[PDB]
């Protein structure tokens, strides 16, 4: 039985409903019973049932939380927001031996819109001294998490050369952090002039150039 | 009812990992034990579950020949053992209890299992310097291993605007992370930024300086 | 019905499948009500090369 | 889209897994199926198709070849490695309208290092009646590659001056041979006394020096 | 599936070169026909590729102002023509077949196409004598063009422990090979060695001696 998680990436703001929809290949239904369930992992914690059966809540499991479908089609909804629901929850079947998880949903929540700020960081001198050049883009203080960077050497995209890092969601300015790192020896660095990173993102109404000469 | 697992095993490609899951709470005899494989964010796979009273074992197929189940009654102990190890076998394993109809029920913390050919290797760090509002600055700290490194400011001194992003793998199997801060403008010809890295796998506590 | 089919695509005869063999070579309903029976033939098809 | 071709140059016992991997800048799957392609030749002959998509085998292509990889990454693998499988190897994408094609891997027969025979040849006299000297150092029988061979006029190092020319492995002995000409005008050698080529390579614990007085 | 081509063009710089690739075993209209470059010893460049039954050429950026591919289905041939040709020039073109989902899949012999000024010259032939265990001897044969050189020994009598160099291009533009043995010092006064040299397109045969 595969089973398929509508929205995987959901952002609701806070005491809004929120629905991820699993959805069966084969009937779970066995018995009369439902036997589709959700599972609830908060970051650096095991996952944690939620939902046994299509209805039953687990123990110690808020009233928010309510399970409800059957046959081939489940949603779990989360009226009540709260800050502890950002989580990643999953969808699992337990009718046939094979036991088979959803893709996972991670909830987190909304807020405005928010501009990057977008700086860069030349490689240091003792990196230089070390034949390795590496040069940072940074975004701060963005949403959403949709962010493109793109790496200009004078003026030239590159492509398998970039490392990029990004937070998860902070706890109380809920706004993302992204690095992104390009690597260059040292005689292929100082052969270029300018380098420049470009910022595109659903805040800006134009993609943003920061660039810096080599020196 | 609480289990126990072992804790962050790291294996050579092709060594066999044995981990130990201790139950708590309940009688360990009335209900089978599952064991799942979760890649580090990525998504859950089932690998099989063993009944401690009768030693009746049943893998996934994909798993049905690397990994063999064990019990044990007379310490409440089940043993999941990985054969032929791979990178594709990097993840965090966790051991489960029956509980409620459901296969996984009563999960435990999560062990991680590393396979990689790399060895334990101090890092690197590295002052990103602020460019000639907020300006910017931080440290980078590049091959490492194994994870993780704890990193902070004058000695935790400084946490607000500190962004430390998770470290990534790179093509040649160390740990890179950067960690940045933005701090005032005028703050950078007198107050003194600097930046603490400990691994305790190589025992390093290293602070460097960071100045325009 | 019948043929021949790779190992790791036997999962994908059944219901509501997804995948290059059931989205494009057999597709089963969703209804189905029959019986699918499928055995290893390594000794047989599988030549010499 | 750029592939680099990791070993380019491997040596390997007969019956040991001999790898030769191919790194992309961008990704070559498209459409489900992977687009990396692995080519073998054979010198002297048009390159044949071992490996089309990631696995899948060329017409006639033995067991022994197997390939291996997605995305970005691939890997072209043989174990029970036999004696026609020395050739140049290479990777080729087809995903991207300009098809790019690899460095390319020149698989070659490990054995045990063997020191060279190393050899001096002045220039012949009717050569001299042509106005010109070559004066040949010759290295018999030697492997690895690695051979450094540096020309002495009179004790003075000489650059620009030689040229060398390395043969194919024996098919029995499967070492290598090396030719080191230095060419100049009767006018320049006339004028020195004693030249000499001095060797470096891997089996030997130092140095081997040939040298010749002129006449 | 097989193809056959035009062998050995040679040209002088900033003149036209036309190979022709003719098909055989197949439609030649059902599949595309790409056209590749590979300089002697190095890596392979794809040069464009055309479709016979519609005149569609795709050309690769470096090859587009220098190269016209053209189709003949009714001969079944597809040619190709480099115009201002330069040393960098010189390689050795393949025409392939496209199939497999590979572009180049099938491929032909091979058009060895030189660009070069010079002329053809016969070869002058130095026999590097024994120096004053196994000795060492040989022949060297210098400012020949073009290639190849057949060189033997006694008219084949002497096959173990050859060893014919390949050529190196001078700066004059011209080749030079040196073949080597390693003989029985027994032998060097009363057997004889004899180097056989033979240039087809200037037809110089020569016999020269070797003695100590």
């Amino acid at each position: 039985i595969v089973l398929t998680q509508s929205p995987a990436s959901l952002a609701v703001s806070l005491g809004q409903r929120a629905t991820i929809s699993c959805r069966a290949s084969e009937s779970v239904d066995n018995y009369g019973i439902s036997f589709m369930n959700w599972f609830q992992q908060t970051p650096g914690q095991p996952p944690k049932l939620l939902i046994y059966g299509s209805s039953n809540q687990g123990s110690g499991v808020p009233a928010r939380f309510s399970g409800s479908g059957s046959g081939t089609d489940f949603s779990l909804n989360i009226h009540p927001m709260e800050e502890d629901d950002t989580a990643m929850y999953f969808c699992q079947q337990s009718k046939e031996v094979p036991y088979t998880f959803g893709g996972g949903t991670k909830l987190e929540i909304k807020r405005t819109v928010a501009a990057p700020s977008v700086f860069i960081f030349p490689p240091s001198d003792e990196q230089l001294k070390s034949g390795t050049a590496s040069v940072v883009c940074l975004l701060n203080n963005f949403y959403p998490r949709e962010a493109k960077v793109q790496w200009k050497v004078d003026n030239a995209l590159q492509s398998g050369n970039s490392q990029e890092s990004v937070t998860e969601q902070d706890s109380k300015d809920s706004t993302y952090s992204l690095s992104s790192t390009l690597t260059l020896s040292k005689a292929d660095y100082e052969k270029h002039k300018v380098y420049a990173c470009e910022v595109t993102h659903q805040g800006l109404s134009s993609p943003v150039t920061k660039s810096f000469n080599r020196g | 009812v609480q289990l126990q697992q072992s804790a962050a095993e790291l294996a050579r490609p092709g060594a066999s990992v044995k981990m130990s899951c201790k139950a708590s709470g309940y009688t360990f005899t009335s209900y089978t034990m599952h064991w799942v494989k979760q890649r580090p964010g990525q998504g859950l796979e089932w690998i099989g579950y063993i009944n401690p009273t009768s030693g009746y074992t049943e893998y996934n197929q994909n798993f049905k020949d690397k990994t063999t189940l064990t019990a044990d009654k007379s310490s409440s102990t089940a043993y999941m053992q990985l054969n032929s190890l791979t990178s594709e076998d990097s993840a965090v394993y966790y051991c489960a209890r029956e509980g409620h109809r459901v296969g996984p029920a009563y999960w435990g913390q999560g062990t991680l299992v590393t396979v990689s050919a790399a060895s334990t290797k101090g890092p690197s760090v590295f002052p990103l310097a602020p460019s000639s509002g907020t300006a910017a600055l931080g440290c980078l700290v590049k091959d490492y291993f194994p994870e993780p490194v704890t990193v902070s400011w004058n000695s935790g001194a400084l946490t607000s605007g500190v962004h430390t992003f998770p470290a990534v793998l790179q093509s040649s199997g160390l740990y890179s992370l950067s960690s940045v801060v933005t701090v005032p403008s005028s703050s950078l010809g007198t107050q003194t930024y600097i930046c603490n890295v400990n691994h305790k796998p190589s025992n390093t506590k290293v602070d460097k300086k960071v100045e325009p | 019905d019948s043929f021949v089919i790779r190992g790791d695509e036997v999962r994908q005869i059944a219901p509501g499948q997804t995948g290059k063999i059931a989205d494009y070579n057999y597709k089963l309903p969703d209804d189905f009500t029959g019986c699918v029976i499928a055995w290893n033939s390594n000794n047989l098809d599988s030549k010499v090369g």
